[PDB]
C-alpha cells in the first residue's frame, strides 16, 4: 500500500532504543558477580 | 578530587527487564500500525 | 534526511573525540 | 531491426561490451567499414546519421 | 509537439555535404585551392547570400578571384542562416582545432 | 630493408619527374626539421594555426603547389599563405626571414632540399599520424 | 614576585596542562579552529561554487549535493587567481561565496596552523627533555599537504587547481594531474609509493614480529596484550627471541640485530619518500613532469612500435581532452 | 565589510605579538634542567 | 588508469579503505619509528645512538611514559602497553589491504561502485547541477574512448574522429 | 631558495625571457595573443567575439574591470612584458591598439613564447605531458624553479633538524634522557 | 593623463567617464557632415529581476538583486556610424565593441539568476527633430540578445548542442520521452530594449554622459527553464566625432 | 534527491546494532565492581 516510508523506521527504533535500554541495565547486573 | 559516595550501584533484575520487555515490544505492536498509517 | 543523516554521524565523531581526550581512563604507572 | 541508408547497404550497429557503462553508436556495414554514427562533435561530421 | 537539435538537423540538407556560404565555419575553405587566406575571409565578412551565385558579386573582386569562385561555385551552397551555428564568432574560430 | 629507396623516392618538382633520397640524407631531413620546425609542425601539424598541416594532400592543394621538393623549398626561400599572394616572410621564418629567428641563417640548399624530403617522406612512414595530432598518437 | 605576564608565559608553556598550549599553539589553535568550524559548516551548506573561471558554478555539498563522497569544499575561481580573496572583499558574503572565498580562508589557516602543529610538535621535545626530531618526522606530512595546497597553485596560475577538499574532489584533482603531468611516470611519485608501499610492508613486520615474540603472562585466561603493565622498564617483547626468526626467514645479517637501528628505520622508510612525493608534486607545479616515452620505441622504416607507456598515453589523452571542457578556447593547456 | 578587516587584523596582531614577545623572555631555560 | 576508467575504482568504499590501511600503516611505521628515535635514553656514551644498549640485555630503550605524555598533550591521545601498539601496527595494513582485495573481487563481475543513482537522476534533468562526481565521471569517458581501441585490439575498435568525446578546443 | 625559485618562475626583468625562457604566465598569454591575432586577421571581431562559456572568446573584464585575454588565460592577467605593454591601454587591453597597432613582430614573439612554454618532461621532452617525441627542450625557468625548491625545501627540514637538536645541547637532552631522572616522572600526570 | 597602472586593481576601470561637473551646452549637428561616436560606454548601478508570482491578477514586481559576480559589469568602447535621417533625428547603430558581459545576481530567495548584459546590434534613435544634442535628448531602441552560452557549452553530464553527448548517458534504459527537455539543447535568441537620456555634454568635445535602462531576458540555458525578466540601469557615456 | 527511502534504516541501524553491542559488554564491566 501507501505507508509512511519511515513509519517502519520509527517502529524499528522505538523498539530498540527503549528495549536496548534494558538489555543494558540488565546485563551490567549479572556481572555484579563476574559473570557474562 | 576525591571519589564520590552519592554513587550507589545501578539496579535492574532479570525479570524486571522481562516485564519491561513485554510492555515495550507489545506497546510497539499496538502503536506501530498507527505509525505506518 | 541523508543530509542530516550525514551531519549526525559527524557531530558524533566529535563527541566520541571529546570522550576520549577527557574521559580517557588514566594510564597507571605500576 | 536492420539499418540501411540511401544506397541501401545493410549497416550494422557496433555493440557495447562488458566494461563500458556507456558507448558511442557507431554503424559499420559488413566487411567492417564505418558507414554512419551519431557524432559527439557536430561541425566536421562526416558519417553522421 | 517536439523540439529538435538545431545544428545536426542541418546535416540533412546542403550544409553537411558541401559548403554553406552562409554558415559553415570559415576553415572549410581550405578544402579547395585558391580559396582560403582571402576569398574565405571575404565570403564570410559578407552577409548571408540569398543565392550561391551572388558570390561573384562581392565588391572588389579581381576577375581571377571572380573566376576561382565560378569553378568552385559548384561546391558552394546556401541555406537559412543559423543563429546557434554562427553567433559566438564561431564562423571564424568555430572553437575547434586539430 | 624496411624503409626502401623507392619510398625515399619522392616528387621533387611539379611536372611529375622524381628524385631519390639516401638512407643518409633522410636523417638530415629529421635532424634539421626538429632544429628548424619542432617548435611547431611537430607530428606534422602547425601549432600556431591547426587549420594548416603538412600532409601531402594539403600541400598539392596549396598554391603554388607545395607537394614537391622545389615547392617546400620555395617556401623555405619565400614564405606565403595558402592561396596566392601575401608574402609572409615577415612572420614565418624563411630564408627571406631577415635572419629573424636565426635558426634560418645557417641552412643551405643541401639543408632545405632535405628538410623538404622529410616532409613528403614522413606520411609514407606514419599512416597519416603525420597529419592529425593528438587524436592519433 | 612575578607580574601577571610572567604567569601567562608559564601557563602557555606549562608541562602540566591536559594538552600543551605551546607558543606555537597560540597561533596554531586560533588558526586551526577558524578553519575547521568554517569548513565544517560550508561542508554542510555550501552555496554553489564556481572554481574554473567560466561562470558555471559546480557546488558539491550536502545541503545541495546531499552526499559524503560527493560534496567537498570547492577551490577559488581562476577569475581571482593566486590573488588573495579576503572574505572582506566580496562586496557581499554572497559574492565571497560564489568565488570560492570560503576555500582560501580555510586553507591558508589549516596550512599555517599545521606549520604551527609542526612547531608546537617540538615544543614538548624541548619543554620536556628528549630528542627534538619527532616534529621532524612531521615534515613529510605537512610539506606534502603544502605541496598540494600552496605549491601547485603558486606554480600554476591560481588556486583553482589546488586539491579540492572533499573525497571526490581529491580524485578529480588527482586525475587531472595524471593527465597534465605524467605523474605516475615519475621516479618521484615512485618514492611516495616506494616508501608508503613500504611502511605498509614494514608496519606489518615490526608489528608482526614484536607481537610474534611475547613472553608468557596469562595463558588465554584473558588476553596476551596484558604482558605489559604501563611504565615498567622491562620490554614485554623479546628482542633476540625475535631476530632469531627473521634472521632465520631471510638469511641472517638481513634481519635486525640492534633494536634502535630498527625503530629508526621506520621513520627512515616513510618520511624519506613521502618527502620525495611531496617534492614531486611540488616539482611539477613548475612543469618538470614524469617521463615521456610516447612513441619512443621505433621501427626500421619508421613505423611506430608501441611502448607500454604509449597506452598510458591514451588513458591520459582521454582524460586530457575532457577535463575542464568548455573552459578553454585555445589548443594548448599551459595550466 | 571594511570594519571587519581591522577587527581581524588587530586579532592577528594581538597574537603574533603574543607569539613573538612571548617566545622571548624565559625560554632557552624552558626545560627540565641544563647540563 | 584502466580501473579509474571503466571501473572508477577510486570511488569504491573498499579501495578507499585499502587506502586507509596503506596510509595509516605507513603513518604508524613512522609515527612510532621516529616516536622511538626521539624517546629513548642516554644509555651509551657518545653522541650517536649506535653502540646504545642491546642486544636484548638492559630492558627497554624508550620510556613509554615520557613519550606518552608527549602526545596525550599534543595530539590529545597516546598509547600505553607496547603489546598492543605492536598488534595494532599489524592490523592497520594487513587489515585495510585485505579490504580492497574484496572490492576487487567485485570488479571481476564488473560488479563495482561506479554510480550514485540519487545523482545521475538529479543530473539528468538539470543542466545546472554539477558535482565533482560528475566531473570525475566525465574523465572516465575520456580516459576510455581514447584508450580502449589501441588497448583492446582484439575487439577491433573503430572510432571516427567525430564520435570521440572531448572538450571544446582540446 | 623559495624566494628564489619564485623569481625565476615569475620575474621578467632580472630573468629576461630572452636568455632564459618565457615565464609560465607569459606563455599562456602568448597563446591567446596568437589565436587572437591569427583570428582577427581571418576577419573576426575580438572586441565583440562571444565566448563559448558565454564569457568572452578572446577578451573579458577582470575583477578590476579591466580588459584581459579570455578563456583560461585569465589565470595570468597580472603578467606584464615588453611585447604586450604597447598593445596595452589605460583600462587593460585597448580595443584600438589591439585592432591595428598590432605591429608584425609581436605576433611572432607572441608565438615563440607559445610553442616554447615552461612545460616539459624529466627526460627533456618539450610539449604537454603527452606530446610525441620531437621537440625536446625544457625551459631553464622550469629547471631553476624546480631545482632550488627541492633544495630550499630540504633545507627547511634541515634547519628543523639542527635548530631543534642544538636546543638539546644547551639542554643536554641530545643523547636522550637520563635513565634515572626522566623529567616526566616528576610531573603531576594530568591523567 | 593616467596610466594602466594608476588604475590597475583600483575598481573603476569598470566605470565609464564622468562628464566633468557643470557643462550643459549641447553638441551641434550638420547633415552636411556625418558623425560617429568614438566610444559608447554603459556602466550599471543596479539590476532588477521581475518576480514570477504564483498568483495571476496581482501585477509582476521588480525586485532588486545583489551583484554576485565580482565587478565586471560594464560595456566600454563601442560604435557604429551616427547617421542623420531625412527627419531631424540621429540614428546611431553599432559594429565592433565589447557588448556582451555575462554576469549574475542573487535574487531575494536563495536563487541565482544569470544574464548577459548586451547591446549587440543596438539601434539608437533620437527625438524626431534635434539640431544639437540638448540635455535630456534620447535614443530608445533595440538590440539582440543571443544566449548565455555559444552552441558549444557542455552541461554537467555530456550533453549539449554544437558538440556534446547526445542525450543523458548515465541512464540507458530509462524512458527519455520526459528528459527531452534537457536532452535536446536548443539555442535561443530574442531582442530587448534600452533607452538613453542625456544630462551633460561638452559642446566642444562631444562627451555625452547620462543614465540608462534595458530590459533583456535572463538565461534560457538552452532547453531548460524559461528565462526571467531583467531591468538594468546605470550611467553611460559616448563621445561624438566627425 | 531521489535516494533509497531505506538507506536510512539501513544506516542508522548498522550504527546501533554493533555500537549498542559495545555499550553492553562495556557497561556490564564497570558493574564488575558494584557501580553504574
Ligand atoms: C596574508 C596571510 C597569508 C598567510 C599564509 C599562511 C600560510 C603560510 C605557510 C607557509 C608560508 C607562506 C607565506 C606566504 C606564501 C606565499 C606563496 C605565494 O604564492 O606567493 C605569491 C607570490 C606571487 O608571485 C608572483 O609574482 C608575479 C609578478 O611577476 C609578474 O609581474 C612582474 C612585474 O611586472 C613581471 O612583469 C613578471 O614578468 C610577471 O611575471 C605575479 O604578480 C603573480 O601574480 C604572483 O603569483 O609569489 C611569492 O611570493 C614567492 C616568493 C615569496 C613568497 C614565498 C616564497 C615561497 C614560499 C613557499 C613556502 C611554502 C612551502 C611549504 C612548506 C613545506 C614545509 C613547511
Ligand atoms: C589535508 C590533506 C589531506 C587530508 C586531511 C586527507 C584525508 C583523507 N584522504 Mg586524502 N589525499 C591527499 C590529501 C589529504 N587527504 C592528497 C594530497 C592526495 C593525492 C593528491 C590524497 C589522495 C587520496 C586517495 C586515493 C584517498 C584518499 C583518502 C582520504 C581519506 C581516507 C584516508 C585515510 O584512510 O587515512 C590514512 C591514515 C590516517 C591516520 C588518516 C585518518 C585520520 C584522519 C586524518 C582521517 C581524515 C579526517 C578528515 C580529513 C577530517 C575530519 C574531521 C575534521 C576536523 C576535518 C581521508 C578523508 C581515501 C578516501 O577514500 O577518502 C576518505 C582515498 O581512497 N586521499
Ligand atoms: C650544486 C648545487 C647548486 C648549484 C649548482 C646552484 C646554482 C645556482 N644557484 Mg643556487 N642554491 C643552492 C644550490 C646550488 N645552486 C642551495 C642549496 C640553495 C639554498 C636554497 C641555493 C639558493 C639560491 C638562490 C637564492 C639563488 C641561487 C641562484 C643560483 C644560480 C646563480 C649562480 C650564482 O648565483 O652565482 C652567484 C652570483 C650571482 C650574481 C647569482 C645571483 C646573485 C644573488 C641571487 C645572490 C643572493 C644571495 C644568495 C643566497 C647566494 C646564492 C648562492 C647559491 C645559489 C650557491 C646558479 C645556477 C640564483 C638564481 O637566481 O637562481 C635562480 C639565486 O638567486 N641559488
Ligand atoms: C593515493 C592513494 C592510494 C593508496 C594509499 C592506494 C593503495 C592501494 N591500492 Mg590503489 N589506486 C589509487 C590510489 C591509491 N591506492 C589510484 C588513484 C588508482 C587508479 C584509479 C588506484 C588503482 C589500484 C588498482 C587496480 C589496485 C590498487 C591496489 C591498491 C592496494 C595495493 C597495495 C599493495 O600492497 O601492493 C602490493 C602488490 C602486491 C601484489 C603485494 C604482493 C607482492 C609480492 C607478494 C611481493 C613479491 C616480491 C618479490 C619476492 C621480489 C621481486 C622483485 C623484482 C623486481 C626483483 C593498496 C591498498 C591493488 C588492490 O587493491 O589489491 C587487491 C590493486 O589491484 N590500486
Ligand atoms: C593568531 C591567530 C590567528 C592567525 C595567525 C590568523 C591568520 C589569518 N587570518 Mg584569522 N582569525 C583569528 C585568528 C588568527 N588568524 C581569530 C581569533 C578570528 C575570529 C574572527 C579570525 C578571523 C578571520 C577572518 C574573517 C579572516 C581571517 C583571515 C586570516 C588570514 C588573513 C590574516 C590577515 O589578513 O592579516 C593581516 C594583518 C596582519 C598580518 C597583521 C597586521 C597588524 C595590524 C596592521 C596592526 C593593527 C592596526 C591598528 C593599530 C590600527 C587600526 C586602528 C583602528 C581599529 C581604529 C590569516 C591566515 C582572512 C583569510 O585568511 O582570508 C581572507 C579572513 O577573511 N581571520
Ligand atoms: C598504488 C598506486 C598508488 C600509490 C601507492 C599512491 C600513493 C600516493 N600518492 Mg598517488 N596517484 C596514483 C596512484 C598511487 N598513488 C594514480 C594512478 C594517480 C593519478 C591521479 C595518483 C595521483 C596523485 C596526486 C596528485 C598525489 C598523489 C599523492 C600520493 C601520495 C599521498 C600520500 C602522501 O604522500 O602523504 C603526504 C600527505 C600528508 C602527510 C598529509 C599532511 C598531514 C595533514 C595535516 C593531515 C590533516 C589531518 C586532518 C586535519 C585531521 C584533523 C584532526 C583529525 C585527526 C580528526 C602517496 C605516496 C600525493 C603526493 O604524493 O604528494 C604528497 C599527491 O598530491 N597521487
Ligand atoms: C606483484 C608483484 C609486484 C612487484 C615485484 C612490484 C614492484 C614494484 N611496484 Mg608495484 N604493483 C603491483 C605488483 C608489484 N609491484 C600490483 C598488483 C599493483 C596494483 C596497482 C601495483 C601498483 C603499483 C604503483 C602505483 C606503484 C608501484 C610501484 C612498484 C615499484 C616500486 C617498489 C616499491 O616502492 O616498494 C617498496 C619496497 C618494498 C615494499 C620492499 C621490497 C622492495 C622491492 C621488492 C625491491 C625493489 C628494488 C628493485 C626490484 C630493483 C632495485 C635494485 C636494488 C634494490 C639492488 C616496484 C618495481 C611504484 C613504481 O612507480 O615503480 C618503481 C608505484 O608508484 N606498484
Ligand atoms: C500476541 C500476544 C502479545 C500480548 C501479550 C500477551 C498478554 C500478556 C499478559 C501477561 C503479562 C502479565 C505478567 C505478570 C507480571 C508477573 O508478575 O510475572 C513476572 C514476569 O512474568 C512475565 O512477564 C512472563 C510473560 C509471559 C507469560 C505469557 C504466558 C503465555 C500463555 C500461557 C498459557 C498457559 C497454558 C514474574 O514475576 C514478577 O517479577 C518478579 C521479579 O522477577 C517479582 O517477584 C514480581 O513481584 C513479579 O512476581
Ligand atoms: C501485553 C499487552 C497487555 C498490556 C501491556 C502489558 C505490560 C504491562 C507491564 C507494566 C506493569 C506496570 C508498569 C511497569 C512498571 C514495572 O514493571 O516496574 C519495573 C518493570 O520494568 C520496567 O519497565 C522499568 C521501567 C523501564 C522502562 C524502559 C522503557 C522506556 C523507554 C526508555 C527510553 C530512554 C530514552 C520493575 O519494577 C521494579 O521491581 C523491582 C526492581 O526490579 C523494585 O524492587 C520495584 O518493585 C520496582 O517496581
Ligand atoms: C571526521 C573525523 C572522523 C574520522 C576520525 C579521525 C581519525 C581518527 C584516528 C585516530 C584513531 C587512532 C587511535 C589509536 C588507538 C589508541 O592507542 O588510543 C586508544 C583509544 O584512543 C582513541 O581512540 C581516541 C580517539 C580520539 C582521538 C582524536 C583526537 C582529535 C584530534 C587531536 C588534535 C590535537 C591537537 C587509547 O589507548 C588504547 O587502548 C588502551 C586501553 O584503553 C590500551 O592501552 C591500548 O594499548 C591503546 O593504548
Ligand atoms: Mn583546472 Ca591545471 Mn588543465 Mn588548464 Mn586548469
Ligand atoms: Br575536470
Ligand atoms: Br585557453
Ligand atoms: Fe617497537
Amino acid at each position: 500500500m501507501e505507508v509512511n516510508q519511515l513509519g517502519f523506521i520509527a517502529t524499528a527504533l522505538f523498539v530498540l532504543v527503549p528495549s536496548v535500554f534494558l538489555i543494558i541495565l540488565y546485563v551490567q547486573t549479572e556481572s555484579q558477580q563476574k559473570s557474562s | 578530587m576525591e571519589p564520590n559516595p552519592n554513587r550507589q550501584p545501578v539496579e535492574l533484575n532479570r525479570t524486571s527487564l522481562y516485564l519491561g520487555l513485554l510492555l515495550i515490544l507489545v506497546l510497539a505492536l499496538l502503536f506501530s500500525s498507527y505509525f505506518f498509517n | 534526511m541523508e543530509t542530516i543523516t550525514y551531519v549526525f554521524i559527524f557531530a558524533c565523531i566529535i563527541a566520541l573525540f571529546f570522550f576520549a581526550i577527557f574521559f580517557r581512563e588514566p594510564p597507571r604507572i605500576t | 531491426a536492420v539499418f540501411r541508408n540511401k544506397e541501401g547497404e545493410e549497416l550494422f550497429v557496433r555493440r557495447m561490451p562488458a566494461f563500458f557503462e556507456s558507448f558511442p553508436v557507431i554503424l559499420t556495414d559488413k566487411n567492417g567499414v564505418v558507414k554512419a554514427d551519431i557524432p559527439f562533435r557536430r561541425a566536421e561530421s562526416k558519417y553522421s546519421f | 509537439e517536439e523540439l529538435v537539435n538545431v545544428v545536426d538537423e542541418k546535416l540533412g540538407t546542403a550544409y553537411g555535404e558541401k559548403i554553406d556560404l552562409n554558415n559553415t565555419n570559415i576553415a572549410a575553405f581550405i578544402q579547395y585551392r585558391g580559396l582560403y587566406p582571402t576569398l574565405a575571409k571575404l565570403i564570410v565578412k559578407n552577409a548571408p547570400y540569398e543565392s550561391v551565385e551572388d558570390v561573384l558579386n562581392i565588391p572588389g573582386l579581381t576577375e581571377r578571384q571572380k573566376q576561382i569562385l565560378r569553378e568552385n561555385l559548384e561546391h558552394f551552397t546556401v541555406t537559412e542562416v543559423e543563429t546557434a551555428l554562427v553567433e559566438g564568432g564561431d564562423r571564424y574560430n568555430n572553437g575547434l582545432y586539430k | 630493408a624496411e624503409l626502401t629507396p623507392e619510398v625515399l623516392t619522392v616528387p621533387l618538382n611539379s611536372e611529375g619527374k622524381t628524385i631519390t633520397l639516401t638512407e643518409k640524407q633522410y636523417l638530415e631531413g629529421k635532424r634539421l626539421f626538429q632544429y628548424a620546425c619542432a617548435s611547431c609542425h611537430v607530428g606534422g601539424i602547425t601549432k600556431t594555426n591547426p587549420s594548416l598541416d603538412l600532409r601531402t594532400e594539403t600541400l598539392a592543394l596549396a598554391t603554388p603547389p607545395r607537394d614537391n621538393i622545389e615547392g617546400l623549398v620555395d617556401y623555405m626561400k619565400n614564405p606565403t599563405t595558402y592561396d596566392g599572394e601575401q608574402e609572409i616572410a615577415e612572420v614565418h621564418p624563411s630564408l627571406r626571414s631577415a635572419d629573424i629567428f636565426p635558426k634560418m641563417r645557417n641552412l643551405t640548399e643541401k639543408d632545405l632540399v632535405a628538410i623538404a624530403g622529410h616532409i613528403l617522406v614522413e606520411p609514407k612512414i606514419l599512416g597519416d599520424k603525420w597529419g592529425g595530432g593528438k587524436v592519433y598518437y | 614576585s612575578a607580574n601577571l605576564w610572567e604567569r601567562f608565559c608559564n601557563w602557555v608553556t606549562s608541562t602540566d596542562n591536559r594538552l600543551y598550549v605551546g607558543w606555537f599553539g597560540v597561533i596554531m589553535i586560533p588558526t586551526l579552529l577558524a578553519a575547521t568550524i568554517c569548513f565544517v559548516i560550508a561542508f554542510i551548506a555550501a552555496p554553489p561554487v564556481d572554481i574554473d573561471g567560466i561562470r558555471e558554478p559546480v557546488s558539491g555539498s550536502l545541503l545541495y549535493g546531499n552526499n559524503i563522497i560527493t560534496g567537498a569544499v570547492v577551490p577559488s575561481s581562476n577569475a581571482i587567481g593566486l590573488h588573495f580573496y579576503p572574505i572582506w572583499e566580496a562586496a557581499s558574503l554572497d559574492e565571497w561565496l560564489y568565488n570560492g572565498g570560503p576555500y582560501q580562508l580555510i586553507i591558508f589557516h589549516f596550512l599555517l596552523g599545521a606549520s604551527c602543529y609542526m612547531g608546537r610538535q617540538w615544543e614538548l621535545s624541548y619543554r620536556l627533555g628528549m630528542r627534538p626530531w619527532i616534529c621532524v618526522a612531521y615534515s613529510a606530512p605537512l610539506a606534502s599537504a603544502f605541496a598540494v595546497f600552496l605549491i601547485y597553485p603558486i606554480g600554476q596560475g591560481s588556486f583553482s587547481d589546488g586539491m579540492p577538499l572533499g573525497i571526490s574532489g581529491t580524485f578529480n584533482f588527482m586525475i587531472v594531474f595524471q593527465a597534465e603531468h605524467n605523474i605516475l611516470m615519475h621516479p618521484f611519485h615512485q618514492l611516495g609509493v616506494a616508501g608508503v608501499f613500504g611502511g605498509a610492508l614494514f608496519c606489518a613486520m615490526h608489528g608482526s614480529l614484536v607481537t610474534s615474540s611475547l613472553i608468557r603472562e596469562t595463558t588465554e585466561t584473558e588476553s596476551a596484550n596484558y604482558g605489559y603493565k604501563f611504565g615498567q622498564e622491562e620490554e614485554t617483547y623479546n628482542i633476540v627471541a625475535a631476530h632469531g626468526y627473521f634472521g632465520r626467514l631471510i638469511f641472517q645479517y638481513a634481519s635486525f640485530n640492534n633494536s634502535r637501528s630498527l625503530h629508526f628505520f621506520l621513520a627512515a622508510w616513510r618520511v624519506v619518500g613521502v618527502w620525495f612525493a611531496a617534492l614531486g608534486i611540488s616539482t611539477m607545479a613548475f612543469n618538470l613532469n614524469g617521463f615521456n616515452f610516447n612513441h619512443s620505441v621505433i621501427d626500421a622504416k619508421g613505423n611506430v612500435i608501441n611502448t607500454w607507456a604509449d597506452i598510458i598515453n591514451r588513458a591520459n589523452l582521454g582524460m586530457e581532452v575532457m577535463h575542464e571542457r568548455n573552459a578553454h578556447n585555445f589548443p594548448l593547456d599551459l595550466a | 565589510m571594511e570594519t571587519l578587516k581591522i577587527t581581524v587584523y588587530i586579532v592577528v596582531t594581538f597574537f603574533v605579538l603574543l607569539f613573538v614577545f612571548g617566545f622571548l623572555s624565559g625560554d632557552p631555560a624552558r626545560n627540565p634542567k641544563r647540563k | 588508469l584502466f580501473f579509474q576508467g571503466f571501473h572508477n575504482w577510486t570511488l569504491n568504499p573498499f579501495h578507499m579503505m585499502g587506502v586507509a590501511g596503506v596510509l595509516g600503516g605507513a603513518l604508524l611505521c613512522a609515527i612510532h619509528g621516529a616516536t622511538v628515535e626521539n624517546t629513548l635514553f642516554q644509555d651509551g656514551e657518545g653522541a650517536s645512538t649506535f653502540r646504545a644498549f642491546n642486544p636484548t640485555q638492559a630492558e627497554e630503550t624508550y620510556s613509554m611514559v615520557t613519550a606518552n605524555r608527549f602526545w596525550s598533550q599534543i595530539f590529545g591521545i597516546a598509547f600505553s602497553n607496547k603489546r598492543w601498539l605492536h598488534f595494532f601496527m599489524l592490523f592497520v595494513p594487513v587489515t585495510g589491504l585485505w579490504m580492497s582485495a574484496i572490492g576487487v573481487v567485485g570488479l571481476a563481475l564488473n560488479l563495482r561502485s561506479y554510480d550514485f543513482i540519487s545523482q545521475e537522476i538529479r543530473a539528468a534533468e538539470d543542466p545546472e547541477f554539477e558535482t565533482f562526481y560528475t566531473k570525475n565521471l566525465l574523465l572516465n569517458e575520456g580516459i576510455r574512448a581514447w584508450m580502449a581501441p589501441q588497448d583492446q585490439p582484439h575487439e577491433n575498435f573503430v572510432f571516427p574522429e567525430e564520435v570521440l568525446p572531448r572538450g571544446n578546443a582540446l | 631558495g623559495f624566494i628564489a625559485t619564485c623569481f625565476v618562475w615569475f620575474n621578467n626583468t632580472v630573468y629576461p625571457s630572452e636568455f632564459y625562457g618565457p615565464t609560465g604566465p607569459e606563455a599562456s598569454q602568448a597563446q591567446a595573443m596568437t589565436f587572437l591575432i591569427r583570428d582577427q586577421k581571418l576577419g573576426a571581431n575580438v572586441g565583440s567575439a562571444q565566448g563559448p562559456t558565454g564569457l568572452g572568446k578572446y577578451l573579458m573584464r577582470s575583477p578590476t574591470g579591466e580588459i584581459i585575454f579570455g578563456g583560461e588565460t585569465m589565470r595570468f592577467w597580472d603578467f606584464r612584458g615588453p611585447w604586450l605593454e604597447p598593445l596595452r591601454g589605460p583600462n587593460g587591453l585597448d580595443l584600438n591598439k589591439i585592432k591595428n597597432d598590432i605591429q608584425p613582430w609581436q605576433e611572432r614573439r607572441a608565438a615563440e613564447y607559445m610553442t616554447h612554454a615552461p612545460l616539459g618532461s624529466l627526460n627533456s621532452v618539450g610539449g604537454v605531458a603527452t606530446e610525441i617525441n620531437s621537440v625536446n627542450f625544457v625551459s631553464p625557468r622550469s629547471w631553476l624553479a624546480t631545482s632550488h625548491f627541492v633544495l630550499a625545501f630540504f633545507f627547511l627540514v634541515g634547519h628543523l633538524w639542527h635548530a631543534g637538536r642544538a636546543r638539546a645541547a644547551a639542554a643536554g637532552f641530545e643523547k636522550g634522557i637520563d635513565r634515572e631522572s626522566e623529567p616526566v616522572l616528576s610531573m603531576p600526570s594530568l591523567d | 593623463t593616467l596610466t594602466y597602472d594608476d588604475i590597475v586593481g583600483t575598481g573603476l576601470a569598470n566605470k565609464c567617464p564622468t562628464l566633468d561637473d557643470t557643462a550643459r551646452g549641447a553638441y551641434p549637428i550638420d547633415s552636411s557632415q556625418t558623425y560617429r561616436i568614438a566610444r559608447l560606454c554603459l556602466q550599471p548601478t543596479t539590476f532588477l529581476v521581475k518576480e514570477e508570482p504564483k498568483n495571476k491578477r496581482q501585477e509582476a514586481e521588480f525586485v532588486p538583486t545583489k551583484l554576485v559576480t565580482r565587478e565586471t559589469t560594464s560595456l566600454d568602447q563601442i560604435q557604429g556610424e551616427l547617421k542623420v535621417n531625412s527627419d531631424g533625428s540621429l540614428t546611431f547603430v553599432e559594429e565592433d565593441g565589447i557588448d556582451f558581459q555575462p554576469v549574475t545576481v542573487q535574487m531575494a530567495g536563495g536563487e541565482r539568476i544569470p544574464l548577459l548584459f548586451t547591446v549587440k546590434n543596438l539601434v539608437a534613435s533620437t527625438q524626431p527633430n534635434v539640431t544639437s544634442i540638448t540635455t535630456s535628448t534620447d535614443f530608445k531602441g533595440e538590440f539582440n540578445v543571443p544566449s548565455y552560452r555559444t552552441a558549444n557549452f557542455l552541461d554537467p553530464k555530456g550533453r549539449g548542442l554544437a558538440s556534446g553527448y547526445d542525450s543523458a548517458i548515465a541512464l540507458p534504459q530509462a524512458k527519455e520521452e520526459e528528459l527531452a527537455r534537457a536532452n535536446v539543447k536548443r539555442f535561443s535568441l530574442t531582442k530587448g530594449q534600452i533607452s538613453l537620456n542625456v544630462a551633460k555634454v561638452d559642446g566642444r568635445t562631444g562627451e555625452i554622459a547620462g543614465t540608462f535602462e534595458s530590459e533583456q531576458l535572463s538565461d534560457d540555458d538552452m532547453g531548460a527553464h524559461e528565462p526571467h525578466e531583467v531591468k538594468i540601469q546605470g550611467v553611460f557615456y559616448a563621445s561624438i566625432e566627425p
